[PDB]
C-alpha cells in the first residue's frame, strides 16, 4: 500500500478555504483517518472513516471521498491551524498487513504582512577563548518569509551559516527566525565589521557592530 | 487516560535498544491494540507496528530486527536491533481502536491517544553539554528604554535541552528557537526574551544530567 499526498504544502489567506488530497495505491473503501501534528507534539486524530468528525473538533474540518481518493477541507482557516496533516490507512490479518501514512501537507496560513525588526548579538566575552565563535542575529514576528544575508567587511559569506524558524504564531500567522554565524578565533579576530541583512521583499534592515566597541 | 514513552537515549551504530509505553488512568485491555510510530528530524510519520493487547503485527522494513511485546497491563515495549543513523527519529506509542472484517481482519479505526515521544539517537559520539553563552547587544552602542537579551546553547548531543527563562515565571516575549543540528554532528539553539529594566536563562540537559543558570545582563 502507498497514501500519496499531493500537493507537499500548500496555503491561503486567514478565512479562506484549503483541500489537502490523498491518494491510495488500491481500493480502502471508506477506512481513512486524517490527523494534524504541530511541531514538538504528537499527531492528534481530526477525522477517521473518512468523514466522522472527533471529539472536538470543530465543523471547519471536513472529510470527502472513498475508495482511491479523499480530501481534506479547511473552512474558515486560522492560524491556529498552520500545521502537518497526514492521512493514514490500516489493516492487519494474520497473513497480509497494509498500513501507511501519507507524506503529509504542510499549511502555511496567509495572515497580515508584517515586517520584520532585527537584532545583532556580539560574541560573548568567553567565546573567542574556546577557538570557535558564534555571531546571533533574530528576525522578529514577521510575514511572509525573509532571507538572511551575513557580511564580514564587505564580502558575502556562504559557509557557517545555520538559520532556524518557529513555527507559525498561533494567533498572529508570524515568524521568529535566528541566523547563527560561526567562525575561528583567529578569522573573527581577522576582521572588524560584522553585519546581518533580513530581506522581505522591497525592504531590508541591516545591523551590525564592530568588533573593537 | 494518558500514554508516556521512556527510553530514548544516545546509542552507537549496530547497538539495540528497549523503550517502553506506560498507560496511566486507565490499562491495556482487549480493545487496544498499541501502536509504535516514529518520525525522523523533519520528516514524517512511519508506521512500526502494533501488539494487541488481549500477538503482533509489524511492517514489512521492520519485521525481522524489533519487536514488541506486552510486559504488564500498563506497559508495552519495543526492542529494536541493529541499530543505525536511520533509527534516530521520534518513537510515539499510540492507542488504536479497529473494526472488525469479519472474516478475520481488522481496519484500524483511529488513534485517540498519543503520549508525548521519547527520542531515539544513533550516533558514534558521545553524549556532551551544551556551552551557554549570553547574547547581549554590544557594549559601544547606547542602551534603549527597551533591550532583547538571550542565551546561546551550543554544542550538545544528544537532543533534547529545555529553556526557562526566571525559573519558569519569565514567558512572555521568550522565543525559543528550534535546534539545528551542525555538520559535527552536534545540535546548538539559542533563546530571546525582551525586557524593559536582570534576567536568568536556565537550560536544562536531561541526558548528561546538567542544569545551567546564565545570568545576562546589557554590556556598556
Amino acid at each position: 500500500i502507498k497514501m500519496t499526498q499531493t500537493p507537499s504544502s500548500v496555503s491561503a489567506a486567514v478565512g479562506g478555504t484549503v483541500t489537502v488530497n490523498c491518494r491510495a495505491s488500491e481500493d480502502i473503501e471508506s477506512y481513512l483517518a486524517w490527523y494534524q501534528q504541530k511541531p514538538g507534539q504528537p499527531p492528534k486524530l481530526l477525522i477517521y472513516d473518512t468523514s466522522k468528525l472527533a471529539s472536538g473538533v470543530p465543523s471547519r474540518f471536513k472529510g470527502s471521498g472513498s475508495g482511491t481518493q479523499f480530501a481534506l477541507t479547511i473552512s474558515g482557516v486560522q492560524c491556529d491551524d498552520a500545521a502537518t496533516y497526514y492521512c493514514l490507512y490500516g489493516y492487519i490479518s494474520s497473513d497480509r498487513i497494509d498500513f501507511g501514512f501519507g507524506g503529509g501537507t504542510e499549511l502555511v496560513v496567509k495572515g497580515d504582512p508584517v515586517a520584520p525588526s532585527v537584532l545583532i548579538f556580539p560574541p560573548a566575552a568567553d567565546q573567542v577563548a574556546t577557538g570557535t565563535v558564534t555571531i546571533v542575529c533574530v528576525a522578529n514576528k514577521y510575514f511572509p518569509d525573509v532571507t538572511v544575508t551575513w557580511e564580514v567587511d564587505g564580502t558575502t559569506q556562504t559557509t557557517g551559516i545555520e538559520n532556524s524558524k518557529t513555527p507559525q504564531n498561533s494567533a498572529d500567522c508570524t515568524y521568529n527566525l535566528s541566523s547563527t554565524l560561526t567562525l575561528t578565533s583567529t578569522q573573527y579576530n581577522s576582521h572588524k565589521e560584522y553585519t546581518c541583512k533580513v530581506t522581505q521583499g522591497t525592504t531590508s534592515v541591516v545591523q551590525s557592530f564592530n568588533r573593537g566597541d | 487516560q494518558s500514554l508516556e514513552e521512556s527510553g530514548g537515549d544516545l546509542v552507537k551504530p549496530g547497538a539495540s535498544l528497549t523503550l517502553t509505553c506506560t498507560a496511566s488512568g486507565f490499562s491495556f485491555g482487549w480493545n487496544d491494540y498499541m501502536s509504535w510510530v516514529r518520525q525522523a528530524p523533519g520528516k514524517g510519520l512511519e508506521w512500526i507496528g502494533c501488539i494487541y493487547a488481549g500477538s503482533t503485527y509489524y511492517a514489512n522494513w521492520a519485521k525481522g530486527r524489533l519487536t514488541i511485546s506486552k510486559t504488564s497491563s500498563t506497559a508495552v515495549t519495543l526492542q529494536m536491533t541493529s541499530l543505525t543513523a536511520a533509527d534516530t527519529a521520534t518513537y510515539f506509542c499510540a492507542r488504536g481502536a479497529v473494526t472488525y472484517d469479519g472474516l478475520g481482519g481488522a481496519y484500524l479505526k483511529h488513534f485517540n491517544l498519543w503520549g508525548p515521544g521519547t527520542l531515539v539517537t544513533v550516533s558514534s559520539g558521545q553524549p556532551k553539554a551544551p556551552s551557554v553563552f549570553p547574547l547581549a547587544p554590544c557594549c559601544g552602542d547606547t542602551p534603549s528604554s527597551t533591550v532583547t537579551l538571550g542565551c546561546l546553547v551550543k554544542g550538545y548531543l544528544p537532543e533534547p535541552v529545555t529553556v526557562t527563562w526566571n525559573s519558569g515565571t519569565l514567558t512572555n516575549g521568550v522565543r525559543t528557537f528550534p535546534s539545528v543540528r551542525q555538520s559535527s554532528g552536534l545540535y546548538s539553539l539559542s533563546s530571546v526574551v525582551s525586557v524593559t529594566s536582570p534576567v536568568t536563562c536556565n537550560v536544562a540537559h536531561p541526558a548528561t544530567n546538567t542544569k545551567v543558570d546564565k545570568t545576562v545582563a546589557p554590556s556598556t
